């Protein structure tokens, strides 16, 4: 009988999102 | 002034680990930082940016 | 609670007798 | 606590105290100390007095 | 009597568990239940190479991996909220404290952390920091506690109940205690289907199962793979799943039925039972396996329906398998009283004039005769040379015979006026298979 | 059990004197309450968790 140890061991799309600033500094 | 921050990383680190130990998670993975060990950090130091 | 019996909680502790003690 | 809880009258006071030589009793093992803390905060929230 | 179960760590169950869980697609769950399996099987013929006549199977972990076909076993008697409490008890914790709100309170997502909707979770959360990083409890071990618990239960002793969660928890991790909280509830979302353990366990386990409806055989006969069954049908002393009837359009109702006459009948509100009779011994099952033979009596001598109808068969029919619905009757106006309000046809209490009534439908095994793959009009024929019916106790439900949507429509409209559920409608030809849903019988409802 | 000492009390020896000192002078206060004495750190166990 040998020990339980033994016998056990444990494609797509891109998409894009722009995104602009509407800061007056723009 | 050394010696004193080194205090300080030593306390902060025991509040790290008391946090670990309450079974607390953080968020983000990233933000672990490794143990200070004084020795260690001096050794880094002196071979790489003393010159 | 300071001076507490540590016996009987609720009692404070009883000194021990000292009889008589002239000045 | 067991013990305590065994016990089916009214009880006004519950008090432990631990006679020991040994400061550190746990040093090689941190979990330990942590459990011990924990178990200890649980017994001050259940009203158990530790001298 | 060596059994494997005493010698496999609960800990191996719960790892494999938990990796079954956080898996992606079958793929990765199959590989690690079969991989299981293996070692099991491979450690089952090494522990038995002498041994000739071996009882032992998979069935200690197979009754924990799938607890809801658990039926050996009584009802535990405890939910979330006793879990909970006792949970409370043993631990000490304060009652007013965090963690015993957190633990009442689970659904509350007050909390913020973990989960706000598994119990298992925070339970786990609780007791990491309480409890050890390795278990010593096996397999068997935990069979017994859980045996233990649930005798007790039924035995109406709180203490050892107690004392048992004491013990599963004081020998027990944190992944270990939250894997035995699920099978207590008895779930545990592993996201793999009960058929496709079943088929990965063996070839032909779905059938078998539906036949027998008991772990135990399943486990025992099925072990080898190799080894198949020649036949499987139903047999005696061994609960069936019930067939059951799907929706039906009345459009079309004729289309469904490959345009030829077919039965129409009244729709029974109430439990639906099966009856097994040899000699004088009496077996009921209810829909999905539970025995009801302590309620409604395994002897004529004592029972709720069965002393009434021990008389009832004619004298030739010695063994006898019945499959019908149980309802309630009221005498006094001798008409049934519809589910609902005012009586539980599950848990009627003695006192109460209403009595039981038992309406058949069908037959499946007269004197060693598997009638299982006969038509329906056969198994109606030998249904009405089985008992002379005696009103008030047990009954044959009727059946018309009708071809026409005008005679379904007036069918459904005389049920509607007589304040009843709708009608059913019945192939001839169709044969029983159990299990199945939408196969023979279909069903109408306004 | 260990003496500092040749002509010294070990602490089990004081533990045990306190003890039963404890032990007289409730039995003549208050006969009503409760007492237990339990041993941590021995080979063998009692209890009802059986640790
Ligand atoms: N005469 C009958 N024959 C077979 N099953 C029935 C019969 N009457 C009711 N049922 C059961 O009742 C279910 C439909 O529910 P309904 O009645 O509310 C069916 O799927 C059957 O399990």
């Amino acid at each position: 009988m040998s020990g339980w140890e033994s016998y056990y061991k444990t494609s797509g799309r891109d998409s894009l999102i722009f995104l602009v600033d509407a800061s007056k500094a723009m | 002034q050394v010696r004193e921050l080194a205090t300080l990383l030593h306390m902060k680190d025991l509040e790290i680990q008391d946090y670990q130990e309450s079974g607390a998670t953080l968020i983000r993975d990233r933000l672990k930082t490794e143990p200070f060990e004084e020795n260690s950090f001096l050794e880094q130091f002196m071979i790489e940016k003393l010159p | 609670c300071p001076g507490e019996s540590l016996i009987n909680p609720g009692f404070k502790s009883k000194k021990p007798a000292g009889g008589v003690d002239f000045d | 606590a067991n013990l305590f809880s065994d016990v089916q009258f009214k009880m006004s006071h519950k008090r432990i105290m631990l006679f020991t030589n040994e400061d550190n009793p746990h040093g090689n093992d941190s979990a330990k100390a942590s459990r011990a803390r924990t178990k200890a905060g649980d017994l001050r929230d259940t009203g158990i007095f530790l001298d | 009597s060596q059994t494997v179960a005493s010698h496999v760590p609960f800990a191996d169950l719960c790892s494999t568990l938990e990796r079954i869980q956080k898996s992606k697609g079958r793929a990765e769950k199959i590989r690690h239940f079969r991989e299981f399996l293996d070692s099991w099987r491979k450690f089952h013929d090494a522990l038995h190479k002498n041994h000739k006549d071996v009882t032992d199977s998979f069935y200690p972990a197979m009754r924990l991996i799938l607890p809801q076909l658990e039926r050996e076993r009584m009802a535990y008697g405890i939910k979330e909220t006793m879990l909970a409490k006792l949970y409370i008890e043993l631990l000490n914790l304060p009652r007013d404290g965090k963690d015993a709100l957190k633990l009442l309170n689970y659904r509350t997502p007050t909390g913020t952390h973990g989960d706000a909707g598994d119990f298992a979770m925070i339970a786990y959360f609780v007791l990491k920091p309480r409890c050890l990083q390795k278990g010593s409890l096996t397999i068997q071990q935990v069979n017994d506690l859980l045996d233990s618990i649930a005798s007790n239960n039924s035995a109406k002793r709180k203490d050892l109940i107690k004392k048992s969660l004491l013990q599963l928890i004081t020998q027990s991790s944190a992944l270990e205690q939250k894997w035995l909280i699920r099978m207590i509830i008895k779930d545990l979302k592993l996201g793999v289907s009960q058929q496709t353990i079943f088929s990965v366990f063996h070839n032909d386990a779905a059938e078998l199962h539906n036949v027998t409806t008991d772990l135990e055989k399943v486990c025992r006969q099925l072990h080898d793979p190799s080894v198949g069954l020649s036949d499987i049908s139903i047999t005696l002393f061994s609960a069936f799943k019930p067939m059951l009837a799907a929706i039906a359009d009345i459009e079309h109702i004729e289309k469904d039925m490959k345009h030829q006459s077919f039965y129409i009948e009244t729709k029974l509100d109430g439990e639906r039972m099966q009856m097994h009779k040899d000699g004088d011994v009496y077996k009921y099952f209810s829909r999905n396996g539970y025995n009801y033979t302590d309620q409604f009596g395994a002897s004529p001598t004592e029972g709720s329906l069965t002393p009434f109808i021990h008389n009832a068969f004619k004298a030739d029919i010695q063994i006898c398998i019945l499959d019908g619905e149980m309802m309630a009757y009221n005498p006094n106006t001798q008409t049934f009283m519809q589910k609902g309000t005012k009586f539980d046809i599950k848990r009627m209490v003695e006192d109460s004039d209403l009595q039981t009534c038992y309406c058949v439908f069908d037959v499946l095994m007269v004197n060693n005769k598997k009638l299982g793959h006969e038509t329906l009009r056969k198994r109606y024929e030998i249904l009405s040379s089985i008992f002379t019916p005696i009103p008030g106790r047990i009954e044959i439900v009727q059946k018309t015979q009708a071809h026409t949507k005008n005679e379904v429509i007036d069918a459904l409209n005389e049920a509607i006026d007589k304040r009843e559920e709708g009608i059913m409608v019945k192939q001839p030809l169709s044969i029983y298979k159990p299990d199945k849903r939408g196969e023979g019988w279909l069903k109408i409802k306004p | 059990f260990e003496s500092q000492s040749e002509d010294e009390l070990t602490p089990f020896d004081m533990s045990i004197q306190c003890i039963q000192s404890v032990y007289i002078s409730k039995i003549i206060s208050s006969d009503r309450d409760l007492l237990a004495v339990v041993f941590y750190g021995t080979e063998k166990d009692k209890n009802s968790v059986n640790f």
